[PDB]
């Protein structure tokens, strides 16, 4: 059950995908406050 | 004594080499994860302009990433040459050329073999590998039914690694019909690719006729039935008089008023010669002024201006006519006919659509995607698929893919390795194990154990069955004839030839002299 | 601890007050301890011969 | 009965962010609304939604609140195609 | 062409826009603009 | 007000982005800073003000139309 | 979010497993030619006082030569 089959290598892509999701959800949080009739305008 | 100068980096002997081996390992590991249908795409961020690109092609990755290693550029150039001559397999060439050095790294180290002796091992191994791959090829184009079916299997194999792999089932017919309409002429200038935002990837449809984005004249109607299409090389513009090199000498303004009127009648007489053809549609290569445009309204002639150099030949072949310059003789330059010139709109930009033309010698592909990162890859995904399908028209020899081709070539290498006396026999067996690294990575990127799949595939071919291959969906050994995996012989021959020659260059480098950068 | 914070971040985005999240973890902590306390058994009834065996059992796990 | 089914459970819960945001921006409690949303949407086949004027759950058709189908259809399609493109990035390399 | 379905959908689509309070006369404005171009083929209705 | 917020944590922006009540607080201070001028100039009992271009010339303007025109305000809401 | 302070080098990925194995290769290749009666001695250049030391033993060579790689310190 252990020690057999295969072992995962180069686990950085697992962290790269996490860094891409966290950075994308951070952008979606600022625009989330503008959703619906109760949303607010964003001055840039 | 330092003869070279200040700030001159040089490595010699064991320092000179192992700079080329680490260079191939660093370059090979970048495209190692992109090999196979389960491979992962790599994102490239530019140091300036903040431009990002998502690409699965091993050639486009090596061109964007700056590399100061002289041996790294060796693997970059072979990826461009493989992209120039074929366009597919650029990732496999970089990996296979790197695995030849990884095996040769232990040959000089563990077995203590001279580098030139290893070169003689690849020469005898590559000669036997190309002979076994040629005999495994199957003749094509003898039957028009089998020729069309083989092109569908090639498009499914190339697009398997692309992001199109989900929708490639519907895209196999998209890329196949574009090649059959070329009538044997191989060019990608006749195939147009338009990017559109919105929808889904599978919404991409094949264009009947030729579609090119243009705009009608101000007073010209959108839809004309049975319109005649003509393309003119000459542009309607102020020509001076004839030879240029002149200016008017006006003694009195009484003749100056009739002088400008004479220039208005010159372009008016040129349109009168065009109206002798009875055309309902006119196409110009460059911008048309408003003065000649009004002459097309009274004559019922459509106008298309600002045509690109590629758009001139794409439109002329679909309609069947040829580009007219002098307009003098009406009998020459017989013109085709288009059924529907009515313009449609895809997205926020209207696209002029044609239907029911005489010839399909040129094609147009419409692509729809969510972001430009997908559209940038969707164009390069079909560009690699249409390149192999276009080369398959002239080159009919095809072989089985799916990791089977690399294993069949390695079978003949181990057969002739037993009859080769000397230390160069170890370099011959190293070429066979290097061919097994390509199907090994196919299992690693798919999440399956490579030691189990390669061992079952290696022992199955020695039993006399050459149709066995790797199935990544079920994670077992399956037949390539049933799964429909077919690749062209020119594709696999270019991978083995380019990788074997690239590894020979870096094994011949005993010194590296780096001049001071400018 | 980080697993409790990962599940709490999802509850904060839903509009739950952080104190209401902490109040739920305190009540759920005593329910888990009282449940496992009833499942375990007392090994003190064994003699000194068997008591050495239980010490060898927990030793190999920490090693 | 598969690992693909376990992913679909998170796909349905991911769409709840839109009605949750409507309550957060309006000051109402999201769970108190969703608790009423799950009960009313079980019997009612459609038109049950959140109204910002009445601050609660009521019939959106009687309130005239309406949106085209192409707005919601493209929102689900374009979102699924973007997630597929993001999850395929295994690394980020500096280029020229 | 329906004045009940188009106007109520245009004012609802405004939502949080600053014109929501001005949507009284603006909702028939966007409806009557599209109604001037009618086709049975459901063309994209160019906004030029 | 108080202490400056952290700069783009996980947000990855090149500029400055502030959220919460700090924006509406600075927006009020933008209108209150420009009001204290116009305030004392209102009514018959109001007094004129003198604006200087640093080049040696002065400008006496009672109403806030030219005052706000001459004074450079880089605040977006100001 | 970076929990570590400034100028803190860490490798959580393939770069760590690569640096650990390659770090032992340079250590093994240094004392490789010193194994056997046909081996050759090594020269040590001192950073101070210019005191040269020639020894065939691998214990003095590894301790005298500074090594910042933890894989080498093992
Ligand atoms: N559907 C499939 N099943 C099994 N193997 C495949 C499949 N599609 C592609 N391959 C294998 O992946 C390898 C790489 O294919 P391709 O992407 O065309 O070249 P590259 O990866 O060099 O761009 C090929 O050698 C082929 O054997
Ligand atoms: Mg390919
Ligand atoms: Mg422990
Ligand atoms: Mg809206």
């Amino acid at each position: 059950v252990p020690s057999n089959a295969t072992f995962k290598n180069k686990e950085k892509p697992q962290e790269v995908r996490k860094a891409n999701i966290i950075a994308a959800r951070s952008v979606a949080d600022a625009i989330r406050t503008s959703l619906g009739p109760k949303g607010m305008d964003k001055m840039i | 004594v330092q003869i070279f100068g200040d700030q001159v980096t040089e490595e010699r002997a064991e320092n000179a080499r192992l700079s080329a081996f680490v260079g191939a390992i660093a370059v090979g590991d970048l495209v190692k994860s992109t090999l196979g249908p389960k491979g992962m795409d790599k994102l490239l961020q530019s140091a300036s302009s903040n431009t990002c690109m998502v690409t699965n092609d091993g050639a486009t990755i090596l061109k964007s990433i700056p590399l100061d290693n002289p041996a790294a550029k060796v693997l970059v150039n072979i990826s461009k040459v493989q992209d120039d001559e074929v366009g597919d397999g650029t990732t496999s060439v970089t990996v296979l050329s790197a695995e030849l050095l990884r095996e040769a790294e232990k040959l000089i180290d563990q077995s203590k073999i001279h580098p030139q002796t290893i070169i003689e091992g690849y020469r005898l191994a590559s000669a036997a590998a190309l002979d076994a791959l040629t005999k495994a090829a199957v003749d094509n184009s003898h039957d028009k039914t089998m020729f069309r079916e083989d092109l569908i299997h090639i498009a499914k194999t190339t697009l398997s690694s692309k992001i199109l792999s989900q929708d490639k089932d519907h895209f196999a017919e998209l890329a196949t019909n574009a090649i059959l309409r070329l009538k044997g002429s191989t060019n990608l200038e006749h195939i147009q690719i338009i990017k559109i935002l919105g929808g889904k990837l599978s919404d991409s449809f094949l264009d009947e006729g030729f579609i090119l984005a243009k705009k009608f004249g101000n007073n010209q109607p959108k839809r004309i039935e049975n319109a005649k299409i003509l393309i003119a090389n000459t542009t309607l513009d102020t020509d001076k008089v004839k030879i240029f090199g002149t200016k008017f000498k006006v003694d009195s303004t009484a003749k100056l008023a009739q002088l400008e009127k004479a220039e208005r009648e010159k372009m008016k007489n040129k349109i009168a010669k065009i109206s002798k053809f009875g055309i309902n549609t006119f196409i110009n290569r460059q911008l048309i002024y408003d003065y000649p445009e009004q002459l097309f309204t009274d004559l019922g002639i459509n106008s298309i201006e600002h045509a690109d150099f590629e758009g001139v030949e794409r439109l002329a072949l679909v309609t069947g006519g040829e580009v007219v310059s002098t307009f003098d003789e009406p009998s020459k330059c017989k013109l085709g006919e288009c059924d529907v010139i009515e313009e449609i709109m895809l997205g926020e930009q209207p696209f002029l659509k044609f239907s029911g033309c005489k010839a399909g010698e040129a094609c147009t592909i419409v692509l729809r995607g969510a972001t430009d990162q997908t559209l940038d890859e969707a164009e390069r995904s079909l560009h690699d698929a249409l390149s192999v399908l276009s080369q398959t028209t002239k080159e009919t020899r095809t072989v089985l893919g799916g990791g089977c081709a690399e294993m069949v070539m390695s079978k003949a290498v181990d057969t002739e390795a037993q009859n080769i006396d000397g230390k160069k026999s170890l370099a011959v067996e190293a070429f066979a194990r290097a061919l097994r690294q390509l199907p090994t990575i196919l299992a690693d990127n798919a999440g399956f154990d490579s030691s189990e799949l390669v061992s079952k595939l290696r022992s199955s071919i020695y039993n006399g069955i050459s149709t066995s291959g790797l199935d990544l969906n079920n994670g077992t050994i399956a037949d390539m004839r049933q799964l429909g995996i077919v690749e062209s012989y020119k594709l696999k021959r270019a991978v083995v030839s380019s990788a074997s020659e690239a590894a020979e260059v870096l094994l011949r480098v005993d010194n590296i002299i780096r001049a001071r950068p400018r | 601890a980080s697993a409790l914070l990962d599940q709490a971040l999802e509850l904060i985005q839903k509009g739950i007050h952080p104190i209401k999240i902490a109040n739920g973890f305190d009540e759920a902590a005593k329910l888990a301890i009282s449940k496992l306390e009833e499942t375990c058994d007392d090994i003190s009834a064994s003699n000194d011969e068997l008591f050495r065996d239980f010490l060898l059992r927990a030793a190999k796990t920490s090693l | 009965e598969g690992v693909q089914a376990f992913i679909w459970q998170e796909f349905a819960s991911a769409l709840e962010v839109i009605p949750t945001t409507l309550a957060e921006n309006a000051g109402l409690n999201s769970i108190k609304v969703v608790t009423e949303l799950r009960s009313k949407h079980e019997n009612g086949e459609l038109n049950d939604g959140i109204s910002v004027r009445r601050s609660g759950t009521t019939n959106t058709y009687e309130e005239h609140i309406l949106q085209p189908v192409l707005v919601s259809t493209s929102a689900i399609t374009l979102a699924s195609e973007c997630v597929k493109s993001i999850l395929r990035i295994d690394d980020i390399a500096f280029s020229r | 062409s329906d004045r009940e379905q188009l106007v109520r959908a245009a004012s609802t689509s405004l939502s949080s826009k600053i014109v929501s309070q001005y949507s009284s006369f603006l909702a028939p404005l966007a409806v009557d603009s599209v109604l001037k171009i009618s086709d049975e083929n459901s063309k994209n209705v160019d906004l030029n | 007000q108080l202490f400056n917020n952290s700069r783009s944590d996980t947000l990855f922006l090149g500029g400055e982005k502030i959220s919460g009540d700090d924006i509406r607080n600075q927006n009020v201070l933008a209108t209150m800073a420009v009001a204290n001028v116009v305030k004392s100039s209102l009514g018959p009992v109001g007094l004129d003000k003198m604006l200087v271009d640093d080049i040696g010339d002065f400008t006496v303007t009672n109403d806030g139309a030219t005052i706000l025109s001459l004074l450079d305000v880089q605040h977006p809401a100001g």
